[PDB]
């Protein structure tokens, strides 16, 4: 398989912070890395395809990057909205994977 | 193309592929079936998406500049100031037309190699037991089921095991 | 009947035309256009800090014309400045005008740090006609027309400022040219002024020019505005005989960094973008745009091309 | 306008089957592969089930192989996972969710634009 | 002994070499020359409109000097400048002379529109002997030469002209330096003349002053040429105590729109080429040159390269 | 060439090749004779005016512009006069040597590419009944009269009518 | 890369390979080796520092300039001597982002090239006594002693001499 | 067990990362940086003669203040201003200060071609307290400071000087602007003084005016220095009857050909490079660099990236 | 094998001339010459390898140019220690060749 | 630092062997190729022998093949040219010299870096 490792699991954060998160696997996955948005019980949301490109409808904010190797989303402005579980999937080849989720919490 | 493999030896495309970029459409005993290829596809997709994404960072931004329109004749300052700002624009036109024609040329070079890369990878496989009838399919010379169709196409096939099939309908 | 496995590649029904090195119509399957052609009409007030004078230009906000009280203390990323901006005060002219414009745009403020003087034996506070704040006669409101003593001398003007703070000042004044010989005399009693501003590493006099100019608000005289910077440890001095037009103190000088002026007409909506133009805001991620060539903020690069489209697809063969 | 509804979750029994099935609206379905992604309650996402658009190619997880089942029907536009041989590790949220098409292909094999609501499937 | 059938391609016996990213030699079949360097020698008068000033420069045809006769009325795509262009009236500067020299040009055109005037107090059409037209004292044909009325006073001048037309009015005048303090009180008996011409937004006043030039066709004395612009609804004054050298008429702003100046000193012949510089015209279809970096007109891109061939063939191999 | 066709396993060209970029030389029973391959030497054509017909469309017209020749020096205004159109004229020669180094670069490399193309639809015409030499030639084991040579060089060619004597002529 | 042999159908490189680019690596009787190839590695060589040799011609040398640092703001001609010298870094810094992006294409691409034209080589040379195993690799269906292998790697390797034992070997 | 001979490349344990059109990271065997970011820290006087005025800069050597003895009849390729640069003399400004160091930059010599003139009628050679040359009063050395004659008149000056040379000659002149009338008349006796510089193309006339600016060197007037260049075959003539500030020669006009300033404050080292900048020398055989957008000499292209791996090599898999 | 002919055989000039010298051999050897500065007495110093490419510390005013077939080494301005024999080698296939040898004398 | 150490000449007859040797320093020699470079004294430099890294494949000029032998140790990193069959045409002062390295490889064909002293061999 291919192994994703999120990091960190957890965080706490105020509005307006500058928020990193990493996706991290093992094989090539070229720029196959899919950002998704959760709110707890609810189905995700896609906010990053292509490891870069914003989804439609996404705000500006969201931002994905890495290449290959090494995979980051970063979001620039957090919103109240923006408090949700993260979670990055695979998508170079079957089976597909994601992550453990990585959650923001109020600070 | 460079490798005239698309609008080359492979004489159109199929409509019916609506699940990658490139696919193989075989016929055997059981009948016929058409299926993309995930290798290629990916490929292909890679290297335009990783050359779009080079092409959308956001690098340009100024605020204050020199003005650009005018409301009365002044003469040599004007007349540096407007020539400036064509040169500039006529500079940043030729390198826009040069990259798209560019990129263009290398975008239709690069999916006519990937199209002829899966093209190798399958001769390389039968390797004995089929043979180029030159519009892109083998006929492979022994019963291939379903089970072996899929064989060639998720890189499984072993020619040893229809070799003395193969080499003898081929001969005789 | 030998089993066959065709290799191949997918098509569309409609493809796309794009240009390449050897032919100006191919047509692929898929293609991106990288030159953007559409504005929202709007300027949007973000993500950078807008002002609108929307009656007053830059100069006349900094000088402080009567329609110009809003623009008080401003401080800006972007100034606008309207095509139905209008003077309203005594009729003025600048030396290289576009230069004090581009550099009260370029500080980004119109933050007036006003200072006390002691213009010792003159009439203050002189104030015209041609210059109403409401229906009263009125005057810049950044600076301090001084005439003579009532029924006598313009007491000669040797004031001094110190620059004791860590930031360049930057001092507007103006010399009043009348427009006969007896407004001159009937002002400052001398025959013929003289305005002398000067640091210790740059100066500028002035002797006033007095002769009928087109009737400007029912005023044939003009005032010249004039501009002084003021480096940390330097000192300015205003020395005058007469026909000075005297500060109310500087504005500081601050950094560039996002600080300009646009001349436009569009009306600032609601919207969000980092890129504005004269013809409004542009919401893109493309390289290239045909909008305006007039373009600040993170813009696309202005070309001349309205379509270059990007191969994003093989070759289209059905 | 475009949405996918899901339906079949229930309580059941270890050993037993049931069959979930995912109703796509708004978009065209025998176009498009579709896969079913499991989320294990406190646990995260994990993927289980993918068809091919047409239904000759169909991929499965590991831990499923040849206990699950999935299916699809033009006809109905309907999205069906017969699942066999149930028990407690297979308890889990399902969703019904949709590949992305990136350029001109609807490619089996990409992130997921569009889920369901989201069917809790409980084995006791 | 079976049967061969054999595949290649065509060569040639002398091939040219062309440049590539890791060869500066390579030897290809056909080439094509894309830096064109060689020019006509001569001026084509098509399709570009053409004019000839021939002994005077731009500004002397503008003021109207002696030898200029011919450039009266004259509407150009491109004048050109000759090097033996002269002087050949009354001394004279023009502070900011580039400047004016571009206005006209852009312009394209010398239609001067004649106006009467109403110098009311002096005497008119003063005329020079360092300014001959045919052995006889004559002055610019487009300036007046006011001195004061024949013993008597310099009856101060007061005239304005307002701008009723749609167009922008480019107004010539001129203030005279003389040589003495003689000269001033025998011309305009003022011990200090002035000169304050003036619109509705710029403004524009000079006081003459005395002292000795170099003697320039036996005259010690100067005039300083100015212009001023007026626009559309905006009224000019011409205010004077003394030294005023009058206009006759203003020049109409038109549009730059293939309008400039070329100085060059090769003949006009009669062929025909797009493009001109101020070594000759160029006919050619490549894009790059080596000529002039002077180019006006639909011209190859100057480059600093002599020689880049675009490879036409395969590699010439034999 | 990244084909490596044209400079590499073809030896050198032909100069009696008078009428085309590619043709077919031949030695049969009959005789031996040489004649041009349209479809490779058109496509060749066709791109390089296809790229010449690019680099001409005539797109620089300027008329006022600054000066660029002065005859007393002036300063600070000068120097940006000047400065400025140095700077012009730096980036054009540059993007006119660029220009044609990376045309000439693809030029030469098509070439080859068209001649490899040329080379392997032979190969895939014949199939079993040739062997590739190396040289570019084909040893064609069965006889092959003049209008069985110009059956391959009109794209005729049936391989199934020579396949017997073919294969037997080789293994034996 | 475009032919796919580099990053391709060769699954990975030889870091023992240490005199050369390019090598061959054979298992015979007598045992194992493996020896560079001189021409391949040669041509890469060349064409690498072809265009090194092109990108370090010094041409730019300019001595008198505009001011590009100020201590007082000026306005209107310091907006422009500062706009003017803006727009020609952005260009330059363009011209270089685009040609070192655009040469790196073409290297790896070259390589890949120079990869693959050994490799065909090769298959020309045995050409009916060798078997393409798919991974850069050839099955040699006769006896090839260490003169026999070193016959194959400096090109004098003659085919007709083991023609009959190979075709044999191959068929049954 | 058929024999087997492989065919492969050769790769390496760590490679280097290279960009390239379609991606931003690949691993490569070799790669070469094109951007080079390192500099001396020391201006290297080889091959370009350097000149160090190290207490004075350019403007204040020309006119030869007490620090500057060192820099006559300097010439360079690249003269190096210092931050440390200090006035010396009699404070002054000068109009287009920009344009005369650049004039005098360009032509890369202080060669003073000394002049003998008769300033009939005035004192000679004054001197001033602010202006010291070892504790003692002094004045500029290229500058003639004209004063009344001892109790008596400023004698008008009319001196003329003709251009025989071929070589155009630039005058270095100017106005002294007086504190008080008091010191107006003490000096010149005139109220207000003229002075008039003119050739027979191009002139200038400046009447100082009166007044206090902050005291420099406990001095409250200023002299406005200005020049005035003359073309073979021409003349000038000094016209003054007050305030001059007489030359005592002209300096020779060359050719730029490597003549410019470089403001800096590095040492000037021993090394040897053809490519200066503000930060030091650059030696790299490098095509880019970023290091200063200032560069003088045979300098790598400033770009804005820091590395930029051009790719010496073929793809490293291991 | 190749022959190299070196053109011309000598040369004398002084300090600060333009000279010129010529490496001319037979078969393709693109890029594979090698040029040497010797001192009497003295082993070789190799000038340019690649046939332009400058040797790490070599002074820029030594330059090589010439692919296939012409030759052509060249120095700018002169030095006194540059007055040296100067050989240039073939390298593109064994044997390795070497010129006849250009001496610059003094002028 | 780095620099090549040369001995073995001098004064000999016709007809017999002699062996010079070049000691490296300063560099990784058993990864380099290297040459044996002859200039005969009056005329100029010429090659005579060449030898790869690992000493398997070995070059000789046409004058000296079958009449002279070089070889290579990497214990002692040092470069062995024995000479057999000697004659006054073999008098040459006589240079090992280091072939280049080029971007990632250490090829045998190329320019030569670094030369050592030069030791004359003397044939009356
Ligand atoms: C930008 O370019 C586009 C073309 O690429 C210009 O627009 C079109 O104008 C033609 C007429 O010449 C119409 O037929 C098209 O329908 C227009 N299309 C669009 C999308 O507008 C456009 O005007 C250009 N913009 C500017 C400001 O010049
Ligand atoms: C334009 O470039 C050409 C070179 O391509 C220049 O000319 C040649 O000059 C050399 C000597 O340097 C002569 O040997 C050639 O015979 C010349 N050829 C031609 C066609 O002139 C030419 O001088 C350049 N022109 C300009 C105006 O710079
Ligand atoms: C005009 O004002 C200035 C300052 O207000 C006067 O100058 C000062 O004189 C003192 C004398 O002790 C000096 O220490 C200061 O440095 C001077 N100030 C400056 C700014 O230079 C000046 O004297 C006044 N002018 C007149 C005519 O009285
Ligand atoms: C030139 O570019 C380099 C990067 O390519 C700049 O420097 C590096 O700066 C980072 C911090 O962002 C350090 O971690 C590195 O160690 C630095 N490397 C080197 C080699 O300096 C450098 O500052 C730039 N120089 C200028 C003048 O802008």
């Amino acid at each position: 398989e291919i192994v994703l490792t999120q990091s960190p699991s957890s965080v706490s954060a105020s509005v307006g912070d500058r928020v990193t998160i990493t996706c991290r696997a093992t094989q090539g996955i070229s720029s196959w890395l899919a950002w998704y948005q959760q709110k707890p019980g609810k189905p995700p949301k896609l906010l990053i395809f292509g490891a870069s490109s914003l989804q439609s409808g996404v705000p500006s904010r969201f931002s994905g990057s890495g290449s290959g190797t090494d995979f980051t989303l970063t979001i620039s402005s957090l919103q109240p909205e923006d408090f949700a579980t993260y979670f990055c999937q695979q998508a170079h080849s079957f089976p597909l994977t994601f992550g453990g989720g990585t959650k923001v919490e109020i600070k | 193309g460079l490798f005239g493999a698309i609008a080359g030896f492979i004489e159109n495309g199929w409509q019916g592929l609506i699940d990658g970029w490139y696919g193989f459409r075989h016929q055997n005993a059981e009948g016929t079936g058409t299926a993309a290829d995930l290798k290629s596809t990916q490929a292909a997709i890679d290297q335009i998406n990783g050359k779009l994404n080079r092409l959308i960072e956001k690098t340009n931004e100024k605020y204050h500049q020199i003005e650009k329109e005018f409301e009365q004749v002044e003469g040599r300052i004007q007349d540096l100031e407007k020539y400036v700002e064509d040169t500039k624009i006529d500079l940043w036109s030729y390198n826009a037309e040069l990259l798209v024609a560019l990129e263009n040329q290398h975008t239709i070079d690069v999916t006519d190699s990937e199209m002829n890369k899966l093209f190798e990878r399958v001769r390389r496989q039968l390797r004995e037991n089929a043979e180029d009838q030159g519009n892109g399919c083998f006929e492979i010379f022994h019963q291939c089921d379903n089970n072996c169709i899929e064989s060639i196409r998720n890189g499984t096939y072993d020619h040893n095991i229809y070799r003395d099939e193969a080499i003898n309908n081929r001969i005789k | 009947g030998n089993p066959v496995i065709c290799l191949g590649h997918h098509a569309v029904e409609n493809g796309t035309s794009v240009k390449t090195l050897t032919d100006n119509h191919i047509e692929v399957v898929s293609a991106k256009e990288l030159v953007e052609t559409n504005h929202i009409n709007e300027l949007c007030p973000s993500p950078l800090k807008l002002v609108d004078g929307q009656d007053c230009d830059l100069i006349n906000g900094a000088l402080g014309s009567p329609g110009c009280d809003h623009l008080q203390d401003t401080t800006w990323d972007v100034f606008i400045e309207r095509p139905t901006a209008m003077d309203t005060c005594y009729p003025f002219d600048v030396p290289d005008y576009q230069s004090l414009r581009s550099i009260l745009a370029s500080s980004g403020s119109l933050e007036f740090i006003a200072e006390q003087f002691t213009w010792n034996g003159v009439t203050v506070d002189g104030s015209s006609s041609a210059c109403l704040r409401g229906g009263r006669n009125g005057f810049f409101t950044r600076l301090n027309w001084l005439t003579r003593v009532k029924n006598g001398n313009y007491g000669p003007i040797n004031v001094t400022k110190e620059n004791t703070g860590s930031y360049v000042r930057l001092y507007l004044w103006g010399v009043h040219h009348p427009s006969s010989d007896t407004e001159q005399t009937d002002l400052y009693k001398v025959a013929t002024g003289r305005v002398t501003v000067s640091t210790r590493s740059d100066q500028i006099s002035i002797i006033p020019n007095i002769g009928s100019r087109p009737r400007v608000r029912n005023q044939s005289g003009r005032i010249s505005i004039y501009w002084t910077l003021v480096n940390p440890g330097d000192s300015i001095i205003f020395n005058s005989i007469g026909n000075l037009i005297a500060p109310r103190g500087h504005y500081k000088i601050n950094k560039s960094t996002k600080g300009t002026v646009l001349k436009s007409d569009k009306k600032i909506g609601s919207c969000t973008s980092p890129c504005l133009t004269d013809k409004g805001s542009i919401q893109s991620d493309k390289p290239f745009q045909n909008v305006s060539r007039i373009a600040i903020g993170n813009c696309p690069k202005y070309v001349k091309q309205g379509s270059l489209m990007l191969a994003t697809g093989m070759r289209n063969i059905p | 306008q475009v949405q996918l509804v899901e339906s079949g979750g229930g309580v059941v029994q270890p050993g037993r089957s049931l069959r979930l099935s995912c109703a796509a609206s708004g978009f065209p379905f025998s176009s498009y592969g579709m896969h079913w992604v499991r989320q294990a309650p406190g646990k995260g996402l994990e993927w289980v089930a993918g068809v091919s658009y047409d239904g000759s190619y169909k991929y499965y997880a590991d831990s499923v192989k040849g206990r699950f089942t999935i299916s699809r029907d033009s006809s109905k536009s309907t999205l069906y996972l017969q699942m066999n041989s149930l028990r407690p590790e297979d308890t889990a949220v399902y969703y019904c969710a949709r590949p992305s098409a990136i350029f001109g292909i609807y490619i089996i094999l990409n992130g997921l634009d569009v889920w369901g609501q989201g069917t809790t499937v409980t084995v006791s």
